């Protein structure tokens, strides 16, 4: 089980970033927030809902009530770009963490992803196995969510998705794979790759 | 000030045991629970276990059966053993300090840098290559499935075709093997006219595969 955070929050330099963390009766607990940068020690930017450790800039503030804890950054700076994780206490697993929010401080204009979806090849099907291939390219910020649909029912098994990687043109690319049995592929009318970037969702669909 | 730094092996093979150690700088091993956590796209941020200098331990119930945390106060170090690792245990592993007190107010202050641990195949394997059949354009490609280790080199028409070629970064799948795709965007005016052949070079397994990509 986990606390719910938005996968990504992108701001231009100076805008306000608001990261929410949602859970059952979270407001009755104390939430803390971790700033995680690659290659560096994570730091506590807020503990006990709203307390700011010595060393942490005044632009970071925290709030918690109802079912939602919120981290606010105000006048977001480039150096604030990181993944933020919410955290609280849990009766069963001792600690419960948020799903994480990638905060991007825009260094270029946004770009929507180009998505291409491939069905399994005949050759792969003859070798029994079956793989659907969803390719995601030229998007910015480097944050995307990929959902697979079998007909119209969400697919929960056999999805492998890469971490977005920076292309030579400073935009990002990622790819997602759905592994199926041949009968699964031949049993449904269609499969779909749903790619959500920022707020918008583009869908691609293939059929037997 | 108290500083932490983890040490790790970098790359390990599936079914093996992962061993990490944290070296504590500054103060001594008292007043703190010494903890391990890991971070990955699939696991999110997750706590593994912590230990007191007296040896008292507490583990994450989802990891308890594979995990042992130990401490050596004479060396200002504590350690993690994670057994039977699979590709799913690929993550950045962190050591951290946990202040004494009510768990309801507990949080991890002071963290190490993190150490990346990749868990992958115990053996070299060459890829299977499959065709990905196709404004006024179309996308076609090749699927390069189940190889180890990196890298793979993909070219199109022996490298004479360069415009519109995009070869994607590999995914590390749960089996501990890699897969990638190479795709090329071409004029729809082609197809039936103009041949598209992907050349896949995987030198570690001494493998080279040529696949012709055609519309069905
Ligand atoms: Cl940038």
């Amino acid at each position: 089980y986990e606390l719910t955070q938005p996968p990504s929050v992108s701001v231009s330099p100076g805008q306000t970033a608001s990261i929410t963390c949602s859970g059952d009766k979270l407001g009755d607990k104390n939430a803390c927030w971790y700033q995680v940068k690659p290659g560096q020690s994570p730091v506590v930017v807020i503990y006990q809902d709203s307390k700011r450790p010595s060393g942490i800039p005044e632009r970071f503030s925290g709030s918690n009530s109802g079912n939602t804890a919120t981290l606010t950054i105000s006048g977001t700076q480039a150096m604030d770009e990181a993944d933020y994780y919410c955290q609280a206490w849990d009766s069963f697993s001792t600690f419960v963490f948020g799903t994480g929010t990638k905060v991007t401080v825009l260094g270029q204009p946004k770009a929507a992803p180009s998505v291409t979806l491939f069905p399994p090849s005949s050759e792969e099907l003859q070798a029994n196995k079956a793989t659907l291939v969803c390719l995601i390219s030229d998007f910015y910020p480097g944050a995307v969510t990929v959902a697979w649909k079998a007909d119209s029912s969400p697919v929960k098994a056999g999805v492998e998705t890469t971490t977005p990687s920076k292309q030579s043109n400073n935009k990002y690319a990622a790819s997602s794979y759905l592994s199926l049995t041949p009968e699964q592929w031949k049993s449904h009318r269609s499969y779909s790759c749903q790619v959500t970037h920022e707020g918008s969702t583009v869908e691609k669909t293939v059929a037997p | 000030q108290v500083q932490l730094q983890e040490s790790g092996p970098g790359l390990v093979k599936s079914s093996e045991t992962l061993s990490l150690t944290c070296t504590v700088s500054g103060g001594s091993m008292g007043g703190y629970y010494w903890s391990w956590l890991r971070q990955s796209p699939v696991k999110g941020l997750e706590w593994i276990g912590y230990i007191f200098h007296t040896g008292h331990t507490n583990y994450n119930p989802s990891l308890e059966s594979r995990v042992t945390v130990s401490v050596d106060t004479s060396e200002n170090q504590f350690s993690l053993r994670l057994r039977s690792v699979t590709a799913a245990d690929t993550a950045v592993y962190y050591c951290a300090s946990l202040p004494r007190g009510q768990l309801v107010n507990a949080f991890f202050d002071n963290w190490g840098q993190g150490t990346l641990v990749t868990v992958a195949s115990a053996s070299t394997k060459g890829p299977s290559v499959f065709p990905l059949a196709p404004g006024g354009t179309a996308a076609l490609g090749c699927l390069v499935k189940d190889y180890f280790p990196e890298p793979v080199t993909v070219s199109w028409n022996s490298g004479a075709l360069t415009s519109g070629v995009h070869t994607f970064p590999a995914v590390l799948q749960s089996s501990g093997l890699y897969s990638l795709s190479s795709v090329v965007t071409v004029p729809s005016s082609s197809l039936g006219t103009q041949t598209y052949i992907c050349n896949v070079n995987h030198k570690p397994s001494n493998t080279k595969v040529d696949k012709r990509v055609e519309p069905k």
